[PDB]
């Protein structure tokens, strides 16, 4: 009997995770659901190519939350398009509880491995994916029979699903013992990289264009008293020193202040000295 | 003896300058690392944060709050705070979400 | 008629029976520790690698006692755990060519819930491993059975047995064959395919083969199909030096994180021992410079292989790598160690590894343990005092039911490394008298590859040469010569199995160790005399000074 | 002969000067490696 690999990833698009967390937000602090398009490349891959939002419904995240007929037409009409990837699986928030899968949601797993074997129930927390990590996890399930007959649920064959440590949380909630958690890895080609590299790509402009001048003596005197008063604690601190064998340091704070005043004086000169010649008259 | 000893030296002289090359090229790419590390330390302080009582300390880097949510918790200190300022029921802020003493 | 012989002798017929005899004579296995281990084993991760332990440790000595004994307990392995176990048959029988098709009959295939397929390419890629780097016979075999199999896993079990018995040979129709199962556009078999076209066009240089193999890379999308043609683009350029910057260069800059992976082993096979100032410079930069943890560790694992013609150096760079935030960088480091100081039980190597096997990560563990393990082959106290610490930090190890399941992996294979052979073989990337040894560095670098797929650790049974010393007659039979170790029996002799004279007398053939084979002499009193001096040991023709009727050592029985 | 051992000579200061330097280096990386681990 052929066990699905614990090196199996689910290749989740760039712009896969943009929409899933954009709608998770978007559904705080109600639970949203969506579908998840793609293709099952191999035993060891699930590329989630597109995924496309559903309306929210008063029955929360269930297999009757899925509207047939939103699902038929929108599936028709993104084959139109030009996205005729089959429905990979399904996805819902849990708002600041962590990525698992309640009773709710192993039914609604159930239904949808009912159409396909390899079929993923990734979830996304929409709350607790501040700036930096991002909590989103892809579980399946574990069919009982397996289960209790005391096979293990999944075939290993490499370190590939063990880099990353399941969570408390998670496994309390019956991770490992319902689901098992799928590997997520982000599909990113070098295009889109650049493309997001211009969400914060400044200008050509600010590389030329200089800082307050008043404001800049402003600071530079802030920084200047700030370097006194350290300066007079280090000075205190290593008269110390002496009187001390091997037993907030001035000297840090310190440094980091002199290392701020050089790179805000030396840009500044650097760029106003650049601004004399190439913004020039001739 | 003589010509082998050279060509060793020479051979070591070479390594040595391999050697100091991949130290300052790691250098460069750890200082970076460490830039995105210490922005990552600052962003865990931002807002919102939830009001606590620093209870009692137990270790170097771990205390037990009394967060204003009615809970007591035992939590991690953020390295960067002043431990001297860490006094009996003062009031301190503990991230949302590990109530960590922030 | 001399002609004939000399054909024979250099056909490797009469080489590989000679080693395997020495194999099965000096076979000294422990059978304890792995009963040890097969009391420690709960799961699936750890059944499967206490069976490529098992393989190991009985690699070529044809002695399946603990699988024979132990067959209800191995029954327990499945699906691709099943098909590594099968395979494992064929190291254990390492050599045993001439009832190869016979004995794999033995293990005949039958019908159950599994479809067997599974054994069939298990019995497949054994029977290539049978056949390592000697497979002329069984190349014609294998290829019809490949041309005729159906299932996708005898066709990876079979590609695999097809590069790795025809190694180097480049032949053209098993070239072609196999290139039409890449095409065939499969993930199983994709890894098998590509790593066969790596074995068969081994050290070629071929234009055709990497523009193909590259192309394919560059336009498919199985993963397991990119891991297999990274390590067959690196298989293929192997020991080309600088002719290979090219290809170096074009993948250094390929946006795909398993092109870089590909071209940092393109880095190591090419300037295998090289110590390439340029190399090491790449690879340092890439290991500290790349964005994929995976290339990171490719890259920095790759100073292994570049230096391992200087072991002593190459602590003093991997040093500082081993204490990287990258765990990663830090496993990386731990198998560049292992690679690099194979078999030569360097201290400071150890003194850098001891503080890395009690690392938080658990694969940096899992890679120390292998690493030591590969160092610390054939050593003994005296020789090296931390070997049996480390040996008691296995069993700890395995014997720990909190530890992390990668870390057992790695002890079990740590265990299964350190007695390999019976405790008759070491890790020799150089060969006896200084040559690269290609099957060594073959094996090892598959074998690193170990961490994407279970059932390439196989292939480190190539890197696995005996450490013997066979006097010949002008016969080519085998004289009953004693030689004579200069030193402390307990200086190179076998570790204490589990529960004074300053020289010792030594039969033919010799098991000694390559330290040993400094101070061993030959008597005087001995009516035959070394013909090359006795210090560079291996197969070493003894000149008979006396018409004294010979007495040869009768040929023992295989298994 | 005698340039053969000038040459060693040279080299050899020149190899402790850049031992001592690597040394030193060593220690900052480890030093700034341990505070990123941190
Ligand atoms: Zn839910």
């Amino acid at each position: 009997a052929p066990a699905v690999d614990t090196a199996e990833q689910v290749y989740i698009s760039s712009l896969a995770l943009l929409k899933m967390l954009k709608h998770g937000r978007a559904g705080v602090p109600m639970e949203v659901m969506g579908l998840m398009l793609g293709e099952f490349v191999d035993d060891y891959t699930v590329r989630v190519i597109d995924v496309f939002a559903m309306p929210q419904s008063g029955t929360g995240v269930s297999v009757e939350a899925v509207d047939p007929v939103f699902q038929a037409k929108m599936l028709d009409m993104l084959k139109q398009t030009g996205r005729p990837e089959m429905v990979v699986g399904w996805y819902h928030s849990h708002p600041g509880f962590g990525c698992w899968l309640s009773g709710v949601d192993i039914n609604t797993q159930q239904s949808f491995e009912a159409l396909s074997e390899r079929a993923v129930a990734v979830v996304v927390d929409p709350i607790q994916s501040v700036k930096g990590k991002v909590v989103i996890d892809a579980f399946r399930l574990i069919n009982a029979n397996m289960m209790v007959l005391g096979h293990e649920p999944r075939q290993t064959t490499s370190n590939l699903g063990h880099l990353n440590k399941p969570s408390i949380q998670a496994l309390i909630h019956g991770l490992n013992r319902h689901y098992y958690s799928i590997t997520i890895n982000y599909r990113k080609n070098e295009l889109e990289q650049k493309m997001l590299l211009n969400l914060h790509k400044k200008s050509w402009m600010e590389g030329l264009t200089l800082q307050d001048y008043s404001e800049h003596c402003k600071h530079n005197e802030s920084v200047v008293k700030e370097m006194l008063e350290l300066a007079k604690n280090y000075n205190k601190a290593v008269e110390e020193e002496d009187k001390m064998t091997p037993e907030q340091d001035p000297k840090r704070h310190l440094e980091e202040h002199v290392d701020v005043l050089m790179t805000s004086n030396i840009v500044q000169c650097l760029a106003a000295m650049l601004d004399t010649v190439v913004f020039k008259l001739i | 003896d003589l010509y082998s000893r050279y060509k060793k030296l020479q051979q070591e002289l070479e390594f040595l300058e391999v050697q100091e090359e991949y130290i300052k090229d790691e250098q460069k790419n750890l200082k970076k690392e460490f830039l995105h590390a210490q922005e990552e330390v600052k962003r865990i302080q931002s807002i919102p944060l939830v009001i606590g009582q620093f209870l009692e300390a137990v270790d170097q880097n771990t205390a037990i709050v009394g967060s204003t949510t009615g809970s007591n918790y035992y939590v991690r200190i953020l390295s960067t705070i002043d431990r001297e300022l860490l006094k009996p029921n003062a009031s301190v802020a503990l991230h949302k979400h590990s109530n960590a003493l922030v | 008629n001399q002609t004939l012989k000399m054909i024979k002798i250099l056909s490797g017929e009469m080489a590989i029976e000679l080693h395997l005899q020495f194999l099965i004579r000096n076979n000294n296995t422990d059978l304890m520790i792995l009963k040890n281990t097969k009391d420690a084993v709960r799961n699936s991760v750890c059944h499967t690698a206490t069976v490529i332990a098992n393989s190991f440790m009985h690699c070529g000595t044809t002695s399946d006692q603990f699988l024979r004994d132990n067959l209800e307990w191995l029954a327990r392995a499945t699906n691709w755990a099943k098909f590594t176990a099968t395979a494992s048959l064929g190291v254990i029988h390492k050599g045993h060519e001439k009832e190869a098709l016979q004995l794999m009959a033995t293990y005949l295939p039958k019908d159950t819930s599994p479809g067997s397929a599974y054994q069939e390419g298990g019995g497949l890629y054994a029977l290539g491993l049978i056949h390592a780097n000697h497979g002329g016979d069984i190349i014609d075999y294998l290829l019809n059975q490949l041309k005729n199999a159906s299932n996708d896993i005898v066709r990876h079990g079979g590609s695999l047995g097809l590069g790795l018995a025809a190694m180097g040979t480049a032949r053209q129709d098993v070239y072609d064959l196999l290139k039409t199962n890449l095409y065939q556009d499969d993930a199983v078999t994709g890894e098998a395919a590509g790593l066969a076209l790596g074995l068969v066009m081994l050290g070629s240089k071929n234009a055709q083969a990497i523009e193909d193999m590259v192309g394919y890379a560059q336009e498919t999308q199985h993963e397991k199909i990119l891991r297999g043609l990274a390590v067959g683009i690196a298989l293929v350029m192997y020991g080309r030096m600088e002719e290979a910057d090219a290809l170096i260069e074009s993948l250094c800059r390929d946006k795909d994180p398993i092109l870089r992976r590909s071209g940092m082993y393109t880095v190591a096979m090419a300037y295998c021992g090289s110590g390439n100032n340029k190399a090491i410079r790449r690879l340092l930069h890439v290991a500290v410079s790349d964005v994929n943890d995976d290339v990171r560790r490719a890259a920095v694992e790759s100073l292994g292989f570049i230096l391992f013609r200087t072991p002593e150096q190459c602590p003093s760079v991997v040093s500082l790598l081993s204490e990287s935030y990258n765990p990663h960088v830090r496993y990386g480091a731990a198998m560049a160690l292992g690679i690099c100081c194979a078999g030569t039980g360097n201290k400071e190597a150890i003194n850098l590894l001891e503080p890395m096997t009690n690392d938080p990560v658990n694969y940096v563990r899992q890679g120390a343990l292998i690493a030591s393990a590969l160092i610390m082959i054939q050593q003994t106290e005296i020789t090296c005092p931390k070997v049996n610490q480390f040996r008691q930090l296995y069993s700890k190890v395995i014997n720990d039911k909190h530890d992390d399941v990668m870390a057992k992996f790695g002890a079990i294979l740590a265990q299964g490394i350190l007695d390999a052979g019976g405790h008759n073989v070491t890790i020799s990337l150089q060969s006896r008298t200084g040559h690269t040894h290609m099957p060594s560095v073959v094996g090892v670098l598959v074998f690193t590859q170990f961490w994407f797929w279970f059932p390439l650790s196989h292939f480190l049974s190539l890197a696995y040469t005996p450490t013997c010393v066979i006097g010949l007659n002008k016969d080519l039979k085998m004289p009953k010569v004693q030689y004579k170790s200069n030193c402390k029996p307990s200086t190179f002799a076998y570790p204490a199995p589990l529960e004074e004279p300053n020289f010792q007398l030594l039969d033919n053939p010799a098991r000694v160790m390559p330290a040993q084979l400094k101070v061993l002499t030959m008597p005087e009193t001995c009516r035959y005399q070394p013909f090359k001096p006795l210090s560079i040991g291996g197969i070493i023709i003894l000149k008979d000074t006396s018409e004294d009727i010979e007495e040869l050592v009768e040929p023992v029985a295989a298994h | 002969r005698q340039y053969y051992l000038s040459k060693i000579e040279e080299l050899q200061l020149i190899v402790n000067d850049k031992s001592q330097n690597l040394r030193r280096l060593q220690a900052q990386r480890n030093e700034l490696n341990a505070k990123v681990r941190l």
